[PDB]
């Protein structure tokens, strides 16, 4: 995908400390959550570096994400630094991206 | 050292099973980012994908041979498998394995050495090994050229030398054709001053390893 | 299927000079096209990924460049080690393909053949075949015609040619072609002669041989 290979390469640019502070709900990383992991990362509020990221989650997503609100993100227990955050969605969109999925 | 090694040269016949091993080094098979994909390449055309695989078993086939391929890996062996079935004349080839250069991406950085399989009817034969005839008398005074040809043996390849080697110059060894009948011939020349065709002995060593056939042909002058 | 179509098939340059090698793809692939260099009997070399990259070990007179549907392979000064086949392989988009290569050639001055021919053996013939062998050896460029001609009918059809590849030391190749005929077919004949045109002889070389007669 066009879409996909331009997030994995906005992703590699912004891990290669991002939003220092910034804790996130954590995600059960499994196909197609691109609601998920926007209705998780809509909620960082003062860092720049990951503003096109949210962007481009929502190309990936059906339906309006607006932070506060959740749907597609069943579970919110685990909050995690949006470092590894990130990384691990990295990590989840090579596999889609390597699967042809 | 990454280091990729295809399994030996093979001969199927058409529509049978081909299975090929790729056994690595200087990586482990389930290392984060690791893949190996299997590339071929028909004498004198260019290179095709196959298929590869992941670290974590996820595949690729090209979709226009994806109902005759198999990909699978095993980390404790260090090994790739490639199974193809049906094969066909035109899959004759050599194939490739080598290392995907991106964790994710498809592009190969280290390649094995390739292995030879030839899909064919016919059956393993060494050459017959023919003289072609020093092209002028030794007091003719210009440069000669004399040499084997190496007719009728099957598959590829045959190699050769001159007098176990100590005769390079001048030499020309020729890419095989590969005959109507099935069969390959080559030539193997090589040029030298008409004054030596007196005194120098000229004896081409023909080896054909997938018949275990060695062959020494002593090339003389046509007693005219 | 992304066709990725290679310019020119063979490009002829000399070691000085500086080389554009060019691949076009049938859409757009963005940047991802990588550029492999392959010589005789050896597997392909990684060069250049992602249409720019240069591979570690590479040296800097190879660069890549291009997007979209256009791309080139430059080398600044060619040195003899750069003569090979290039191919382009892009990296968009499944299924992965591969272009059909150019080979990059010595362009030298001119060298005409010497030529050569060869009868049938007696050892062969005895089995039930002959075949005729006329050798060019070290000639440049590449392009050569042979006729066979038997008592002055030109062959054709029944003859099969192979060439070696540019010399190493100088650049020149080599070429065999060998008329194949029946033992009954070759004995109804006498005259059995090889011409051979190629721009480094000004008019046309025939070598020739009689059947019987040494």
């Amino acid at each position: 995908s066009t879409a996909l290979r331009e997030l994995i390469e906005e992703l590699v640019n912004i891990t290669q400390p991002l939003c220092n502070g910034s804790m996130v709900w954590s995600i059960n990383l499994t196909a197609g959550m691109y609601c998920a992991a926007l209705e998780s990362l809509i909620n960082v509020s003062g860092c720049s570096a990951i503003e096109k990221t949210q962007r481009m989650l929502s190309g990936f997503c059906p339906h309006k994400v607006s932070a506060g609100q959740f749907s597609s993100l069943h579970v919110r227990d685990t909050k995690i630094e949006v470092a590894q955050f990130v990384k691990d969605l990295l990590l989840h969109l090579k596999k889609l991206f390597r699967e042809g999925r | 050292q990454v280091t990729l090694k295809e399994s030996g040269p093979v001969l199927v016949k058409p529509t049978e099973t081909l299975t090929l091993t790729c056994t690595v080094s200087g990586f482990s098979l389930s290392t984060y980012g690791m893949g190996v994909g299997w590339i071929r390449q028909p004498p004198g055309k260019a290179l095709e994908w196959l298929a590869h695989i992941w670290w974590d078993d996820v595949k690729r086939y090209n979709p226009a041979l994806k109902s005759r391929l198999t990909i699978s890996k095993d980390t404790s062996k260090s090994q790739v498998v490639l199974t193809m079935t049906n094969m066909d004349p035109v899959d004759t080839a050599t194939y490739y394995c080598a290392r995907m250069g991106s964790d994710y991406d498809v592009w190969f950085d280290y390649w094995g050495q390739g292995t030879l399989v030839t899909v064919s009817s016919a059956s393993t034969k060494g050459p017959s090994v023919f003289p072609l005839a020093p092209s002028s008398k030794s007091t003719s005074g210009g440069t000669a050229a004399l040499g084997c040809l190496v007719k009728d043996y099957f598959p590829e390849p045959v190699t050769v030398s001159w007098n176990s080697g100590a005769l390079t110059s001048g030499v020309h060894t020729f890419p095989a054709v590969l005959q109507s009948s099935g069969l390959y011939s080559l030539s193997s020349v090589v040029t030298v001053p008409s004054s030596s065709l007196g005194t120098q002995t000229y004896i081409c060593n023909v080896n054909h390893k997938p018949s275990n056939t060695k062959v020494d042909k002593k090339v003389e002058p046509k007693s005219c | 299927e992304i066709v990725l179509t290679q310019s020119p098939a063979t490009l002829s340059l000399s070691p000085g000079e500086r080389a554009t090698l060019s691949c076009r793809a049938s859409k757009s692939i963005s940047k991802y096209l990588a550029w492999y260099q392959q010589k005789p009997g050896q597997a392909p070399r990684l060069l250049i990924y992602s249409g720019s990259t240069l591979q570690s070990g590479i040296p800097a007179r190879f660069s890549g460049s291009g997007s979209g549907t256009d791309f080139t392979l430059t080398i600044s000064s060619l040195e003899p080690e750069d003569f090979a086949v290039y191919y382009c392989q892009q990296h968009n988009e499944y299924p992965y393909t591969f272009g059909q290569g150019t080979k990059l050639e010595i362009k030298r001055t001119v060298a005409a053949p010497s030529v050569f021919i060869f009868p049938p053996s007696d050892e062969q013939l005895k089995s039930g075949t002959a075949s005729v062998v006329c050798l060019l050896n070290n000639f440049y460029p590449r392009e050569a015609k042979v006729q066979w001609k038997v008592d002055n009918a030109l062959q054709s059809g029944n003859s099969q040619e192979s060439v070696t590849e540019q010399d190493s030391k100088d650049s020149t190749y080599s070429l065999s072609s060998t008329l194949t005929l029946s033992k009954a077919d070759y004995e109804k004949h006498k005259v059995y002669a090889c011409e051979v045109t190629h721009q480094g002889l000004s008019s046309p070389v025939t070598k020739s041989f009689n059947r019987g007669e040494c």
